């Protein structure tokens, strides 16, 4: 088997550049397989990724939270927008990243349902601001920093080095190399 | 633009010709060209060619409340088809000058309206074409002399009219021979 | 545009080509260079010059019906091809004045008249095309002075005539030689 | 095997973006397996979706209804207009959401044999009507508001919070979050 | 094996939006392959579908009727113009339809050979006359109808409720839905 | 395994709407195979098809000759112009077609290696009258009508109801249907 | 465009054009400047200036036969290709006006026809094809003073003249050096 | 397995449609293989196309040349241009055809090495001289007619029916028809 | 057209560009302009102005015949590219009127002739574009006052020449400064 | 078209703009330009305003072989970029007339030529470019008075002079301010 | 297993059309292969193609110089440009090529890393001299000519016959044809 296959056997999901809602789902299908097959292992999920649809990133965030097995998160490469509340959102202690790993605190861009609303205007600013409250607002229940601190960097496109992410809390440890030489 | 360079030397002529279509780009010139010969010449008659399958409703009636607000009489000629609006126009020339060639053929019918716009909007465009057609019908019981009963009973069918016909209906006053 | 430039000045020399496809467009441009001429001067002849397939039965009536309204002789030549509307057109010119090139090649045929709809309104089409082809038959027969079973007989084959043919059959009163 | 394959195999139906007339088809071949490979267990069907043709989601309502197996139907993400009928639509007592889905009552978009009839602005507007009749007369069924107040939320765009879609009657629970640290 | 494949080994064939000519064949191969594995077995269609091209739905037709075993036609969704004669055509006393759906007596639209005859406006109004006799007939004889009833309600566009079609002849059952709570 | 290929195990070919010498190639492919896997076992082709290019349907024809096996053939639905020739061609007393199946006797259409020679007003008229030549002479072979009787009706494009076939030498049965109620 | 303004300023110095195709467009935009020529004043010359491949065989008789009814000696001249209906144009120009330039190429052949329609129009095209064609070799051969059998033979061949060549073979009468 | 597999089984080459330079690797990839499963077993190729380039199928004709193993060739339909080259080059007394076949001999179209060199009509002229005097050269080998009167046939587009095929030397014998009623 | 504006403004100036191409539609423009230019007023020189990489070899020759016959010097100037066939008719403008700017290239080479039709057609384009060729060299040869055999050399390399190489060569008589 | 009417009234000014590009077609319409202006007034002078991101050397060569034969003055004004031949350009206009406005900007930089045909012909196009780029760059040190070792430094860099700094460089002799 | 595969399974790599860099990496990943699993076994190429990118080509060169297992090479059809190196390049005493092969040696076209530098005419053509000089030296490592007369050849698109091949140094035999008849 090819690998992506490995990685699921040994229970990890990779998240890459595939963050339409279409693909979110498969996520989602991904973390609901791996918790029958066994609820009391942890999930890896590797995250290298710009961003995605806001609304179905928080799809996949009640599912992490919803799923009794402790998901890790790494983040190798991006971490871009919406995907830092996932890399965020992993289990307390489990956060990683790679040192040249950067995590990207973007307010969330316009998508789910915007089908053609008369107003579009009104309406689609009225989505704006709710998803950007989520996010400030799910950043600081997995990372201590008040929802308001979170917004003065979130307006400014902040970018946090694997070290700043452990400051910012998002990431509880920078992984290390191995040099054998 | 031969075609361009003929339509501006008729227009000098006096003659208006409706060649397509009768959607709001069309209503909208020959709403111009109406209201420019009225202007250049009141005292002088339009001639409106007609030869067309018809269009939207609301088109139709720009064009017809320019023909009557234009100080001037318009004849309407039928030289193909005179369809939907096509017969709509053709019917509200003056009395005594609604024309026909004889190979000329007359559609009375309804236009569709047309569905665009979200399901909540569609389901209020309807209001409004029921609200538009039923003045259409009204108009056309008046301009051929017949009951209202009896235009609804032909409009809602693809029921066309020989010249011949036509004239007997009352939307045309006379037949083109020579 | 040189071409639009030559039939502007042909157009003042009275002469129209019609030199393809007799859709409704063509059908609308010719009427309206047909009711200028006449509209210009109606003391003097208009040179139809044909080089055309053919095309929709209802465009080539429109043309019809103007050339027989307007108040002037009406020359028609074939200059190659005189095909279905082309041929009828071509044998609708007035008595005398009706002409052949040698090489021209004339065919009485039928139109097709075209399916568009739904299955609906096809079979209503149909009718219409039905009715309009009879006239033509009738129309083509007192053109030539034949019976209309003869008319029939050919006009449902794809059956040319040579110029020298077309005269003898009287679609032609006159091959131009120099 | 990969998801969603083994999530048919543990009865999970999972409903996504592809709600085609041609998907709709797809739902219901896995209702009529489900049931058939075993009447007595339970089907859960998860719903994250922007909504879908009316009259292809009308023909899995009635499917749903149909099957002997209970139904039980999982909010995640989105369940936009006429997904909120198949959600409503499952077992009572065994309709749930996660904390941030989003239900969203709005009219059926035009859709079915839209084929090309004449009289299209009469004929679909009257086709509107009945598919706005319903939905509300679907959701009463299932949620307990007169249709009346299902007419003049739908006629607004109102969108539910999980926790309001209990209130509004389509959801019977809130699911958990269940955080291990 | 995914369903469909499931359905086809459980001897149902599910007619869904793929009405062209090249997948009539399909349906025909079904049938064709249902009967010889075992004549003396009921086959289920299903059918949901926005009506199709109608010389090769008849084609469907005659090989319903050819094939010994009893077919029995549900109607879930759509039964379209054409479709309804493949919905009246199978063993009486087994047309069956689901509570929302809608059968749809529509003249049949234009196809088959159409290849570019020249007098297409004769020939195919012509064909257009044939089609609808056929659908006339097919109908009369599988509904009880006069032929001449159903021109009636055919040139009207009529959309039969699956109650209503119990009383045209098409549907001999309208299936009731299974509420366990 | 799908229809047509349980369909090919039982020695059934199908022949549709793939007509072009692409597919011509796939279906003498069939015909060698089956003979080879058993030269006395008859193979039955069933036809349901809008003609298609006579160069290739006569290479059908030729193989369809030369193989051993008998070969029987069954017309569902269309066999327009050439696909006439294979029903024709099929073993005497193993014609057959369905009571709406329609025969079309038509001229032949252009193709071949009509790759783009210079005079191909001349080359491709001389084609088509060879082809009909072909046609005309094959049919009378297996009609029992004189080729000089087929041209006149091929001229005029017509075509024979199942019954009619059987008049015109095309068709040795008309199946029934088989009504069980 | 410089282009078209440049052919109108030599229209008017009684100078045609034929640079391309010779097919129903070009052979109808051909007819029209032809007549229009003619008409302007008939006492004078026309003179055609043909760099062109060919076209179609009853594109060429159309332009042939309005160049022959035209009451005006016609000079032609070969200033490139004149192949196929281009030669035949180039010798269908009047006596002792026929010119060639030094390195033009001439080249008697045959159009193709072209195929278009159903199997049975086709075979019925062809007909008419063989017809027009014949002709063609037998107004070549009175152009050149050649039998016609050699026009055939050469003909039906790519066989190329070169100027001097064609003057010999007769369809050229001057070959223009400076 | 289907058809075309089950041929190459019983040592079958179909050569069709598919005569591009890629695909004529694809027929000499099946000539290195059957001869190395066993040298001593005949080929059959069977042939139906319209040409193809003549450099790729020179490389067949010596490749069907260099393999120890008779290859044998039956003409079925089209061997137009330069299959008939492929066709002479059969073993002797192996060449055969059906009797609606058609042997077409006509000059090599360009194709090949036709990259963009600058001088491209000299260069080509010359490659074409070139496939032209192979083309002559191969048929004389096979047929046993001089190249200088292949040539003048060729020149001529003649066409070949399977019993002139004989007397012009590519065919050894026509095949019979297996009439069984 | 600010482009076509100028360049009318300039054709009345008797000056003529060729800045691209030379096909065949560019050697038709060139050739209707020399012929205009030449009617207009045949006492007075037409100067052409040549910037162009070339193009096919047929179309060169129309233009240089046209120059040749038309009765007023033509003088040449490079003032950019004269390549291929744009050398050939910047060598053949007449004597003591060829002209080149400093930071002209002039390139003496050949045209590739172009390969169409099927290999049948292929093999016989070749023999004549051989023959043009061989007249293409004959004539440089004369233009420049070379041997034939230096003109064969050096045109079948890619051998540029600067301005001052050009006008030692023979191709221009005089450089332009200022 | 406003754009084109604009430009052919400033043309009248004797005003001539490069806006975009300098490649072929660009240089061939300045060229033009230059060439009718000097025609129809050689006492007067020619203003030159460039805002242009540069082009091919080849075409900006053109340019300035027809900037310096016409006999008149030429201004030359940088009214945004100046770049690569836009510089080359703006420093070929005569002495005490070369001028920037303020905000302008010039660029000191080389053509990259342009790689296109076989590997054989880019090889050889490289040899071409290597000997005309050194022309540029001897003839933009005599333009601004530096050694050519100066402009070789910097024309391999992109540097970019203000207005201020390209006046001091030589490239401008004024700045224009109001 | 189809051929290609079979082919692979008795060490035979088939080198056609596909000549991108893309392509290039499969033919390295088959030679590394073919080393890895039995290192004292040749490895046949065969050679069929219309050159391609001479910077990946020369990848499969020093490949094939890498490796342990003999490589042979044949020349089928056509051995252009670049493959005309890889031709050369197999082992001495193992270059082969068929009676029409044709091998034909042209400067190298421009490809590999020309991504958009700014001076692509001086960069570009500083590319081609050094391509040159790789193909003029390889080829002089592997046929004994002077680097200077390739050159010369080179310059002028000599295009070599089998036996002009040996001659110059590229092929060591031509192949025999096995007549059986």
């Amino acid at each position: 088997s090819n690998p992506y296959n490995k990685l699921f056997e040994e229970r990890i999901i990779f998240l890459g550049v595939q963050v339409d809602d279409a693909s979110a789902n498969d996520i989602m299908a991904q973390l609901l397989v791996l918790e029958s097959l066994d609820p009391d292992r942890d999930i890896t999920m590797y995250i290298n990724s710009p961003g995605g649809g806001f609304t179905s990133l928080m799809a996949i965030y009640d599912t992490m939270q919803y799923v009794r097995a402790d998901i890790q998160t790494v983040c190798l490469g991006q971490a871009a927008s919406a995907a830092a509340v996932l890399l965020a959102a992993g289990t307390p202690g489990k956060r990683m990243a790679l040192p040249n790993a950067r995590v990207l605190i973007h307010q969330p861009s316009l998508s789910g349902v915007i089908q053609g609303q008369f107003s579009d205007l009104e309406i689609q600013a009225a989505e704006i601001e709710r998803m950007r409250t989520l996010m400030e607002t799910t950043l600081a229940r997995h990372t201590g920093k008040d929802a308001g601190v979170i917004r003065k960097d979130t307006d400014r496109d902040k970018i946090l080095t694997a070290e700043e992410a452990k400051d910012y809390g998002i990431i509880d440890t920078v992984l290390e190399y191995r040099k054998l030489s | 633009s031969l075609t361009d360079s003929v339509y501006e030397r008729l227009l000098s002529e006096r003659i208006i010709f409706l060649g397509s279509e009768v959607n709001d780009e069309i209503a909208n010139r020959l709403c111009a060209q109406i209201l420019l010969l009225a202007a250049e010449d009141a005292s002088k008659d339009i001639s409106l060619y007609i030869n067309s399958p018809g269009g939207s409703i609301s088109a139709g009636m720009a064009i017809y409340d320019t023909m009557v607000l234009a100080p001037c009489d318009i004849a309407t000629y039928a030289m193909g088809m005179a369809a939907s609006m096509g017969e709509f126009l053709l019917a509200a020339g003056t009395k005594g000058k609604r024309y026909a060639l004889p190979h000329a053929r007359i559609l009375m019918h309804q236009p569709l309206g047309g569905v665009t716009g979200s399901a909540a909007d569609i389901a209020i465009q309807a209001e409004q074409f029921a609200v538009i057609k039923k003045e259409m019908f009204r108009l056309n019981a008046e301009f051929t002399g017949q009951p209202i009963e009896r235009i609804e009973a032909d409009s809602d069918r693809d029921r066309w009219f020989t010249a011949a016909e036509a004239l007997e209906y009352g939307f045309v006053d006379h037949i083109i021979t020579r």
